[PDB]
RNA sequence: UGCGAAAGCAGUUGAAGACAAGUGCUUGUCGUUCGUUAUAAAUGGCCUCG
């Protein structure tokens, strides 16, 4: 059957990463200028509040050891 | 009132019919009715509105030592 | 077939992997008494010869 | 007839031998 | 018709009519979140840290919640064990020394003293 | 070893057998079919055996050599046997060459010892029918019960800070 | 009759218990001192203190922070002092506490 | 289909002898079969009395021609298994062993006869080819 | 348990005493008896001499 003329004629007239990247940016704490490389300083309130961070190297150490491959974790 | 396993509820209109491993606790400290276990554990429970209750709860690889079958 | 049938009925359930697996299971099964089907007719068959 | 009455037989012989993150539910007080 | 959780600087809120997480929060601060305070309305936020109070507004926008931080200064130095909302407006905050004041978004009060 | 020790059970070189081993007691492919079986090429008849249509198998079939057949018969039951697998297009041969060579095959002096192979090979089949119904049935029940039965809302408050 | 509505969606997971000291040396002898406490060391930097006294009820908790963990504890309890609790966080560092605050 | 299933659901209340002729009904279709014994056969005594009637009927007559009352028996055990060995009563029992016996001559009755079968096919096929 | 073929055909699984647990009553047990043909589950798996 023909077209309604309204159906043609209605037709016609109708007719993330970088936000990742930008918080390491912001992350990093220091960079290099140059031979230079500046450092930032971080408050005195959050080394007093907490404890500092742990090390990884001393403590991911323990973690493989607890989780080797001869005990069989499984 | 609710524990981390239990939840119970008391009405204080009515008074109740009369009929190993912690401290023997010999020294000093210092110097109408619902009950019900089914829900464990328990995060937290409290009322939505006056007929609706809101209870939450809690929903690693391990060392193999087989348990004998037969 | 059945051991493992008849110990996991309720993990059947929340598994279609393995539902698909006895559906298949059930055609070749199905297949494999049909070809047996035959194999009683002609052996009658043979004999009626002798 | 007889082949699909033995066999129907068959069937019924060897039968013979043979959790939810959000859940609604109401208590009883 | 809010259920908030915190845990590790993380909060999370979901609403329940079937339960939908209209929004999550996440935070600076390397220190674990105390306590959370939600006002009667649910529109003010009250995120406790011992190091530091910060108060979040909290405004629904298409089955969402949009959040602002408002400022107050006296909460952002001020320390908390324990948080609690008076009203709409008004809180109590008992400090890590037990110090009990009113702040209306301080007002100190009177506590008995403690026999050694 | 210690004379207290029990002698274990080795079965070493020995051969197994089974009681039932009675051998001591157009587009048709006719002419390649007579043409292999009377040569025992495997190879020229394997090609004949690929055939899955119905309708050459009859015509091919029926226009055999009615002596060939009988040939024909004992070495369908050799390759059903090395192959169970290929069991069911098998018994379609053996089924047209039976019905069309019947009358010849009444008039053979003897049967069971050079149908022997058939004759077992089409008895462990039956043998093996008791114990599936058993399992399809089994298989029936389970399946017939079974049959029947966050970055979007993220408020991240560095950036805010950031803008 | 009152609906319930048993919510699953809400995920807390506690840290690997990673240390254990009492506040006390054990003397048959003596009867309990009021004062015993158990240090609860985690693997995410929180210490909780707990009283073995009526059943076991938790009195107070050290909150940690992010990357910070616990793998020691020592109580120290000299006569007439208060109990002065160390720990170790996996670093070059030994952290005594206030237990005040 | 409601009424007969409503009749039925009156008369294992009243105990009636007429749950067969009930069972026997030729309006009970597979679906309906299955909706029946889900929905309305809640009850433990329910299922034993359907059980110890069908059971009888088939024992009596193994080779009855009506497929029925097999098609009852046989959803009646798949999705009330649980429920049917659940039943502690000594005669219900007693019922199935004697439908065993019953079905289990007739599992050695098939064999045979599918030889038979395939006996007599090459005769018609072989007649028909002297016919052509 | 009897008979028989391997298939199956028939028939059984009771009573007393004592102990324990729970609350005189209930349940479960027996290195106790009389009579009838008459689930399990203490983390616990097999040596060495090439």
């Amino acid at each position: 059957a023909e077209l309604p003329e309204e159906l043609l004629k209605n037709i016609d007239q109708k007719d993330k990463t970088k936000k990742r990247k930008t918080l390491k940016n912001l992350r990093k704490d220091s960079v290099k200028r140059g031979k230079f490389r500046v450092q930032l300083l971080s408050t005195t309130q959050d080394s007093k509040t907490l404890p500092p961070k742990k090390e990884s190297s001393i403590i991911r150490s323990k973690d493989r050891w607890l989780n080797r491959k001869a005990l069989n974790k499984g | 009132f609710w524990g981390a396993t239990w939840i119970s509820r008391i009405d204080f209109d009515v008074d109740f019919p009369i009929n190993g491993l912690t401290i023997t606790d010999e020294s000093n400290f210092m110097n109408h009715f619902f009950f019900t276990d089914k829900y464990k554990p328990l995060l937290f429970v409290d009322l939505i509105s006056s007929n609706e209750l809101a209870i939450i709860e809690r929903n690693q690889k391990a060392f193999i030592q087989p348990k004998l079958v037969f | 077939v059945a051991v493992v049938l008849e110990l996991y009925g309720n993990t059947l359930e929340s598994s279609p992997v393995l539902q698909e697996l006895m559906i298949d299971l059930k055609t070749k099964v199905r297949h494999e008494i049909h070809k047996s089907k035959e194999a009683q007719r002609i052996e009658g068959m043979l004999q009626l010869l002798t | 007839k007889q082949v699909e009455i033995a066999e129907r037989n068959t069937e019924l012989w060897n039968l013979i031998d043979t959790l939810p993150t959000y859940t609604m539910e109401y208590l009883d007080i | 018709r809010l259920v908030v959780s915190w845990s590790e600087s993380t909060v999370k809120i979901w609403t329940m009519g079937n339960y939908k997480l209209v929004c999550k929060l996440t935070l600076k601060d390397d220190q674990n979140i105390s306590t959370c305070s939600l006002s009667p309305d649910g529109q003010v936020l009250v995120v406790g840290r011992p190091s530091t109070t910060k108060v979040f507004h909290l405004q629904p926008v298409g089955n969402k919640l949009k959040v602002t931080k408002l400022d107050n200064d006296l909460l952002l130095r001020t320390s908390t064990k324990l948080v609690k909302f008076i009203d709409n407006s008004k809180i109590v905050i008992c400090s890590c020394e037990d110090d009990v004041f009113i702040v209306d978004l301080p007002q100190e009060v009177e506590l008995l003293e403690v026999t050694s | 070893k210690d004379l207290a020790s029990a002698t274990n059970y080795v079965e070493g070189n020995a051969r197994v057998t089974s009681g039932d081993n009675f051998k001591h007691v157009t587009g048709t492919v006719t002419v390649i079919l007579s043409q292999a079986l009377q040569s025992n090429d495997h190879s020229l008849l394997e090609t004949v055996l690929n055939n899955r249509d119905e309708r050459v198998i009859r015509d091919t079939i029926f226009r055999l050599k009615p002596a060939l057949a009988v040939i024909l018969l004992e070495r369908l039951a050799e390759r059903i046997a090395r192959q169970t697998h290929r069991q069911g297009p098998l018994n379609v041969w053996v089924k047209w060459c039976l019905i069309i060579h019947g009358g010849y095959l009444v008039s053979i002096p003897n049967l069971m010892s050079t149908l022997s192979s058939l004759h077992s090979t089409l008895k462990r089949r039956s043998d093996l029918l008791p114990r599936l119904l058993a399992l399809d049935a089994r298989l029936d029940c389970t399946i017939n019960k079974f049959k029947t039965l966050e970055d979007d809302v993220e408020y991240n408050e560095e950036l805010d800070d950031a803008g | 009759r009152m609906i319930v509505h048993r919510c699953r969606f809400v995920d807390f997971t506690p840290a690997t218990i990673t240390s254990l000291a009492f506040s006390h040396k054990s003397n048959i002898n003596k009867l309990t001192p009021s004062d015993l406490r158990l240090a609860i060391g985690r693997s995410n930097g929180n210490i909780e203190i707990w009283n073995p006294r009526n059943n076991w009820f938790q009195e107070m908790v050290i909150e940690g922070g992010k990357d910070r963990s616990i793998e020691g504890l020592c109580w120290s309890n000299v006569n007439g002092e208060s109990l002065r609790l160390f720990s170790i966080g996996g670093s070059t560092v030994v952290t005594e506490w206030d237990l005040a605050t | 289909q409601v009424e007969i299933a409503n009749i039925l659901s009156s008369h294992l209340e009243a105990n009636s002898t007429e749950i067969l002729d009930d069972l026997m009904s030729g309006s009970w279709t597979e679906p309906e079969i299955k909706k029946f014994i889900l929905t309305k056969i809640n009850t433990v005594d329910h299922l034993s009395k359907i059980f110890l009637t069908i059971s009888k009927s088939i024992t009596q007559n193994p080779w009855n021609e009506e497929n029925l009352l097999p098609l009852w028996l046989k959803w009646l055990l798949t999705l009330k298994s649980g429920e049917l060995n659940s039943i502690k009563d000594k005669h219900t029992k007693k019922n199935c062993k004697h439908l065993k016996s019953a079905l289990r001559s007739s599992e050695e009755i098939l064999p045979v006869l599918l030889g038979i079968q395939g006996r007599l096919e090459m005769l018609r096929r072989q007649a028909k080819l002297r016919e052509d």
